[PDB]
DNA sequence: ATCGGCGCCCGAACAGGGACTGT
DNA sequence: ACAGTCCCTGTTCGGGCGCCG
């Protein structure tokens, strides 16, 4: 099997990303993995004459004890050439299962002229040894080009199964295979095992989940149910009595929401605050204002019209820390034209680790974007750059890594959760 | 040491470039006879070969005294060749720290002699290392040579030797998997748990193993007895310390001198607990003249006394025990300054350090504490590969009320409270609901973008008003100035309504210190108050008192 | 004068991005 | 809707320290 020629985008060099510090737990797992990959000819040792590097770290597999080597191929994927239909029914299925088929990529060799770009460096504790550098000789997991180069082989493996079960939707994104069906959960999990064993005739899958009865906290990102994803409506308070401070919070909230919902008006409400009153003064709603409020409640309940997904424009997701373990998010392409607004709560821990919360929400938001649109969004994270970077690898369990930036948001986005 | 039999690393020039063509600059007579005498020696030693007119490249050559040695070091100003050499990925990712060393029965520190001069250079690249020795008589043309080994001063030499040394040690490390060898350039920390007799046997196998690879371990650089001088430390069997620090004593100081003093004080903070450099680094602000003389401030001189005070007492570090828990404790010394000590058994510090970074223009002590915890967390991963347990001078309930009320995601790993004052506290707390029976202040401010003049005032529900004219100000400052007025002209309980997200986001973050003088005044007022409720309304929407004061300041 | 590679600290120029404002 | 100014945050490079050739 001959390798497919791969180029970088015109005028771009390879990745040169420093390796970040790793725990002894992750280095010992990585050293074992890379030493074994060199024996099977999957990687090979290189020297410092290769000026490229990509960060590597390890994650614990889903409901398992085995370790998975994860490459931060974000920079390489941005500089890799583009290659050459998304199933809209996958998001409508009852149950959807994510299968790590990244192991299949390790059977196709990579173009020699390109291998210099897959270099990574394994660090050592206390800088005992210099970094030992490796490069890839086969298609690597997490590479933008790996699913594309393997595309011809993946359709061939699945075509018999897809004709034997035409009601099952199969989408592929990077190392993961998304398998959706409308069967019952028990007959669905048997169908997943039917796909795994029929696939086993060609390429292997991650060791079967040590559990099969959905042990809680463990199949969050494994067995997904898209038909139960809910959008988060914008709500207004319901009070018998409104104060001047209460009307000001209401007017400011409605004025911000007029950017997402066209018909929002605040004029009859602002008329109630025409003086220079005390904040605690109760303001009775006039008959005209009660109607305006009642109409704004109606406007926020109806869905927004004329907002469609553009495959050429990047997706952007914003998360707000609402407190009490609750996180609100919005996915959009143009400002105030949200493609989905959701809420995630009660995540991991008894609401102790904020970072674990944010990391899970980012993964669940990305999973929805892959399932819904087949893309990944760019995240605007409500966290300090160093607070995330220090800890995020400790709670990551996806085979893909989305792009993100860090922002310090003013506390005036109370416009998403009551 | 014959040239090592290790394979050369293929080295290329940057795409579409040629080699260096630099003419040789004049040298002193002490160096001319020494370079000629040296060059024929290192041609005889094989490191250098003569070249002819077919080689069109050149690089200037000189010769300086070796660092703390009677031997001469042959150096070349390869600044032109380094710009044309390909980039490398440096495999040296950091510096080993003694606090990460475990206890060993037998320890040996080696040093390879003529390190760079033992490793061959890629044959294809040798043409570009050509140089010319100008003779004394200007009538003589001068003798041209090229390099067969790693030159000192070439940008690829450190990375290639580091990569080459690991390849040379890989077979020996595999023949003996239980011996730990800390490798940094040519210096080798060898440690084992074998008996002292059998340990010296393995060192000779290593010296013979390195000798087979053209790597001599001279006896002059072979240390067999504690104390060990390693990586600038004095290593003792159960304790470690830093080689003597010499702080300069001068009556008048310059910018450069201050730059040195800050650096040495940082280098001492790894084991000396309590080093402070904030006031000493303040003297480095603005002046880029390296030879400028700076008078020591009253606060700066006080800082030097504290450091010298804790430097008169000897401090030692302990080695690391992988079986026992890692503990770090932090204390708040000055404003924006912190010191920490990492230990396992109390009062037996592995290492110390300090964090004194001002992140942002507006911050509080709780933010800096989380910033210092992160610096220690990363540092602990580098040295020991694990996160330490923390002992912080902040109340358990103080942090609970902060991270639940802060809009950003903040987290601190497993930590326990220590009662080591001064503690970290939230100096004031904004009310969640408007205060009943509190004068409501509708504040705003404006400024012209060309004139830079502006107004700042307030209107209240009790009818009280005020407008102050300001000169040399901005829109952001006048809107901040309006909130300051309401705090001044109010009682201990006040309701303030602003239209500035910028002023609101600063105050709502509960800062206790700021680079802005005005914010420090606003913070001071909030601590004096007893209950403060700050509300925001959208501007230019005809809302309450915001509309009245908006017209007051825009005119 | 007159060198290379790494890590760290601290200070300052430059850029990016988002908000306000003026046209 | 375009183009500015302010403010903030982060990146890179300059100085110093230390290691090694």
């Amino acid at each position: 099997i001959e390798t497919v020629p791969v180029k970088l985008k015109p005028g771009m060099d390879g990745p040169k990303v420093k390796q970040w510090p790793l725990t002894e737990e992750k280095i010992k797992a990585l050293v074992e993995i890379c030493t074994e990959m060199e024996k099977e000819g999957k990687i090979s040792k290189i020297g410092p004459e290769n000026p490229y590097n990509t960060p590597v770290f390890a994650i614990k597999k889903k409901d398992s004890t085995k370790w998975r080597k994860l490459v931060d191929f974000r920079e390489l994927n941005k500089r890799t050439q583009d290659f050459w239909p998304h199933p809209a029914g996958l998001k409508k299925k009852k149950s959807v299962t994510v299968l790590d088929v990244g192991d299949a990529y390790f059977s196709v060799p990579l173009d020699e002229d390109f291998r210099k770009y897959t270099a990574f460096t394994i660090p050592s504790i206390n800088n005992e040894t210099p970094g030992i550098r490796y490069q890839y000789n086969v298609l690597p997991q997490g590479w933008k080009g790996s699913p594309a180069i393997f595309q011809s082989s993946m359709t061939k493996i699945l075509e018999p199964f897809k004709k034997q079960n035409p009601d099952i939707v199969i989408y592929q994104y990077m190392d993961d295979l998304y398998v959706g069906s409308d069967l019952e959960i028990g007959q669905h999990r048997t169908k997943i095992e039917e796909l795994r064993q029929h696939l086993l005739r060609w390429g292997l899958t991650t060791p079967d989940k040590k559990h099969q009865k959905e042990p809680p906290f463990l199949w969050m990102g494994y067995e997904l149910h898209p038909d139960k994803w809910t959008v988060q409506p914008i709500v207004l308070p319901e009070k018998d009595s409104w104060t001047v401070n209460d009307i000001q919070k209401l007017v400011g909230k409605l004025n911000w929401a007029s950017q997402i919902y066209p018909g929002i008006k605040v004029r009859q409400l602002s008329k109630l605050l025409r003086g220079t009153k005390a904040l605690t003064e109760v303001i009775p709603l006039t008959e005209e204002a009660e109607l305006e409020l009642a109409e704004n409640r109606e406007i926020l309940k109806e869905p927004v019209h004329g907002v469609y997904y553009d495959p050429s424009k990047d997706l952007i997701a914003e998360i707000q820390k609402q407190g009490q373990g609750q996180w609100t998010y919005q996915i959009y392409q143009e400002p105030f034209k949200n493609l989905k607004t959701g809420k995630y709560a009660r995540m991991r821990g008894a609401h102790t680790n904020d970072v674990k919360q944010l990391t899970e929400a980012v993964q669940k938001i990305t999973t929805e974007s892959i399932v819904i649109w087949g893309k990944t969004p760019k995240f605007k994270l409500p966290i300090q750059k160093e607070t995330w970077e220090t800890w995020w690898t400790e709670y990551w369990q996806a085979t893909w890594i989305p792009e993100w930036e860090f922002v310090n948001t003013p506390p005036l986005v109370k416009l998403w959760y009551q | 040491v014959p040239i090592s039999p290790i394979e050369t690393v293929p080295v290329k020039l940057k795409p579409g470039m040629d080699g260096p063509k630099v003419k040789q600059w004049p040298l002193t007579e002490e160096k001319i006879k020494a370079l000629v005498e040296i060059c024929t020696e290192m041609e005889k030693e094989g490191k250098i070969s003569k070249i002819g007119p077919e080689n069109p490249y050149n690089t200037p050559v000189f010769a300086c005294k070796k660092k703390d040695s009677t031997k001469w070091r042959k150096l070349v100003d390869f600044r032109e060749l380094n710009k044309r050499t390909q980039d490398f990925w440096e495999v040296q990712l950091g510096i080993p720290h003694p606090a990460g060393l475990k206890k060993k029965k037998s320890v040996t520190v080696l040093d390879v002699g003529d390190a760079y001069f033992s490793v061959p250079l890629d044959e294809d690249f040798r043409k570009y290392t050509a140089f010319t020795i100008p003779s004394i008589n200007n009538e003589t043309p001068g003798i041209r040579y090229q390099y067969n080994v790693l030159p000192q001063g070439w940008k690829g030499s450190p990375a290639i030797f580091q990569s080459s040394m690991t390849k040379i040690l890989e077979p020996f490390k595999k023949q003996n998997p239980d011996i730990v060898i800390y490798q940094y350039m040519d210096d080798l920390y060898v440690g084992s748990d074998l008996e002292i007799g059998q340990h010296r046997t393995k060192i000779e196998e290593l010296r013979q193993h390195l000798l087979r690879w053209g790597l001599t371990t001279p006896d002059k650089k072979h240390q067999k007895e504690p104390p060990f001088l390693w990586m600038g430390y004095e290593l003792h069997p159960d304790k470690w310390t830093v080689q003597p620090i010499v702080l300069p004593e001068k009556d008048s100081w310059t910018v450069n001198d201050i730059q040195k003093l800050v650096g040495k004080l940082n280098w001492a903070s790894q084991i000396y607990p309590g080093i402070k450099v904030r006031q000493l680094s303040k003297l480095l602000r603005g002046t880029k003249a390296l030879t400028e003389v700076i008078p020591l401030t009253e606060e700066a001189e006080l800082e030097l006394a504290e450091n010298r005070e804790i430097l008169k007492e000897p401090v030692h570090g302990v080695y690391y025990d992988p079986s026992k828990d890692l503990i770090a404790e932090i204390q708040k010394q000055g404003q924006g300054q912190w010191t920490y000590q990492i230990y396992q058994e109390p009062f037996k510090n592995l290492k110390t350090g300090k964090y004194a970074r001002m992140r942002g223009a507006h911050t509080n002590d709780v933010k800096q504490l989380t910033e210092a915890v992160q610096k220690i967390t990363t540092e602990s991963i580098v040295i020991w590969g694990k996160t330490p347990k923390f002992k912080l001078p902040i109340q358990k309930e103080t942090w609970e009320t902060w991270w639940t009320e802060y809009w950003q995601a903040t987290w601190i790993p497993e930590w326990e409270f220590v009662n080591t004052p001064p503690l970290v506290k939230l100096w004031y707390q904004l009310e969640k609901e408007p205060i009943v029976g509190a004068e409501t202040f509708y504040v705003d401010g404006a400024a012209n973008r060309e004139t830079k003049l502006g107004k700042a005032g307030y209107v209240t529900n009790k009818g009280r008003q005020k407008v102050v004219p300001l000169t040399n100000t901005t829109n952001q400052k006048t809107e901040l100035q309006a909130i300051y007025l309401a705090l001044q002209d109010s009682g201990l309980e006040v309701n303030i309504v602003t239209d500035s997200q910028y002023a609101l986001g600063i105050i709502q973050a509960q800062p206790d210190k700021s680079e802005s003088e005005l914010v420090n005044q606003i913070i001071e007022q909030l601590i004096k108050k007893e209950k403060v409720y700050l509300a925001w309304v959208p501007a230019h929407k005809g809302i309450g008192g915001n509309e009245q004061v908006d017209k007051l300041v825009s005119a």
